[PDB]
């Protein structure tokens, strides 16, 4: 008992690894939103290439 | 599943059903053969399609002006109930005695149509309200088949006299001796002027030869926005009920206004866009309805719209509420939130957004108290009356009809005034 595993030694490498991974899958969503919403935008200038026609 | 039989009858209701029928076709990707490339049609040997649609006359050259135009050859030739005599636009005539003992074929061909589904849902008719034919046997067959099939719903699309000048000189007779047949044995009838037709076409799209089939055409693509939220897919889909409860606050104030958006000219289209503020700005203008009855003498007992294409619903739902919340005169407070709304899921063939809206307003009622005048002006002097005479007619029934019709309008003057 002069030593107990269940405290946390490494704390620091437990949150910057939780921050990468968060900043990883943060770029992931961010590029997959501005794709989505790129798509969108070109639909609607199908749409209205339609009209136009 | 839930199948509807078209009915047609009158010059009217034969050339209007005959440009439904082309836009229909149109709608479906089908062409004049009948071919592909439940709810209107019915398949036929070698994967035909033949429209579910009867068409009654009593002068044979209409069926020669529908068949040989296009998209004619659609209609099945052993539907043509048309009887080689005369119709002579008179209402007794169509309804008594020439125009009446042909009825029973007009029952014998809705029965083998009916029968032969599986769930019917409701009757869709299109004819006139003034002429002979049209108005006489719509009205009778409406009496029998309503006093037959009460399970089922009834729906007619008529054409009200042109309120400014007329086309016949006895309209306003037939007019009020179809309306006292109307309100007692109908459940959903909407109402069209020739002549806000005009005024649109001439206004709102800048035409200047508008024929006759362009504005049969701009009313068969508001009655098809109208039910396109049942045969397709949608976020929220209406039929032809949830409109008749959550439309008709009771059984006879029954009377609608269709509008149809967008409709825009060649610059007036250059210049704006498809967002859904403007087609709501453009729905509920007055000048932007088929019945020549200027809403803002009045308010909106209900309102629904139905809108067609993809969009989000926050936009539609937003849109809604800031209309009733500004223009909060313009509607009746006893039913609160008095505007319904509904998505499908299908733009027409050519656009990204459609709005139809069915309106239940007390403002038509004027249209009525307009009729009640000119009869009423024809009728102490006996003006005319010795034709109606003539096939058996008891004027008593006249008498009643005028006073059905007081209360009609009488029923909304209490309502628009109503506070709580
Ligand atoms: N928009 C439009 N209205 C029509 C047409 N044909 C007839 N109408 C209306 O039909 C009314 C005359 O009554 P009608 O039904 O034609 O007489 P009947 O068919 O002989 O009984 C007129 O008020 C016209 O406005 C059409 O093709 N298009």
């Amino acid at each position: 008992l002069k030593c107990l595993d269940g405290e946390d030694l490494n704390q620091g490498n437990r949150r910057r690894l939780q921050q990468l991974q968060q900043r990883d899958w943060i770029e992931q969503q961010i590029r997959e939103k501005e794709e989505r919403k790129r798509q969108e935008d070109e639909e609607k200038k199908a749409f209205e290439q339609q009209t136009l026609h | 599943m839930r199948e509807i039989v078209h009915i047609q009858g009158g010059q009217c209701g034969n050339q209007i059903g005959a440009k439904f029928w082309e836009v229909i076709s149109d709608e479906h990707g089908i062409d004049p053969t009948g071919t592909y490339h439940n709810v209107y049609y019915n398949e036929a040997t070698g994967g035909r399609y033949v429209p579910r649609a009867i068409l009654m006359d009593l002068e044979p050259g209409t069926m020669d002006s529908v068949r040989a135009g296009p998209f004619g050859q659609l209609f099945r030739p052993d539907n043509f109930v048309f009887g080689q005599t005369g119709a002579g636009n008179n209402w007794a005539k169509g309804h008594y005695t020439e125009g009446a003992e042909l009825i029973d074929s007009v029952l014998d061909v809705v029965r083998k149509e009916a029968e032969g589904c599986d769930c019917l849902q409701g009757f869709q008719i299109t004819h006139s309200l003034g002429g002979g034919t049209g108005s006489g046997m719509g009205t009778l067959l409406i009496s029998k088949v309503r006093e037959e099939y009460p399970d089922r719903i009834m729906e007619t699309f008529s054409v009200v006299p042109s309120p400014k000048v007329s086309d016949t000189v006895v309209e306003p007779y037939n007019a009020t001796l179809s309306v006292h047949q109307l309100v007692e044995n109908a459940d959903e009838c909407m109402v069209i002027d020739n002549e806000a037709l005009y005024d649109i076409c001439f206004r709102t799209l800048k035409l200047t030869t508008p024929t006759y089939g362009d504005l049969n055409h701009l009313v068969s693509a508001a009655m098809s926005g109208v039910t396109c939220c049942l045969r397709f897919p949608g976020q929220l889909n209406s039929d032809l009920r949830k409109l008749a409860v959550n439309l008709i606050p009771f059984p006879r104030l029954h009377f609608f206004m269709i509008g149809f958006a967008p409709l825009t000219s060649r610059g007036s289209q250059q210049y704006r866009a498809l967002t859904v503020p403007e087609l709501t700005q453009q729905m509920f203008d007055a000048k932007n309805m088929m019945c020549a009855a200027d809403p803002r003498h009045g308010r909106y007992l209900t309102a629904s719209a139905l809108f067609r294409g993809r969009m989000s619903t926050k936009e539609v739902d937003e849109q809604m509420l800031n209309v009733q919340n500004k223009n909060s005169s313009y509607f009746v407070e006893w039913i609160p939130n008095n505007i319904k709304s509904s998505i499908c899921d299908i733009p027409p063939k050519g656009l990204k957004m459609a709005v139809t809206f069915v309106g239940n307003s007390t403002a038509i009622q004027e249209m009525f108290k307009r009729v009640a005048e000119q009869f009423t002006a024809m009728f102490r002097r006996k003006a005319f009356l010795h034709w109606y005479t003539g096939e058996g007619m008891d004027e008593m029934e006249f008498t009643e009809a005028e006073s059905n019709m007081n209360d009609l309008v009488s029923e909304y003057q209490q309502y628009q005034d109503a506070t709580a």
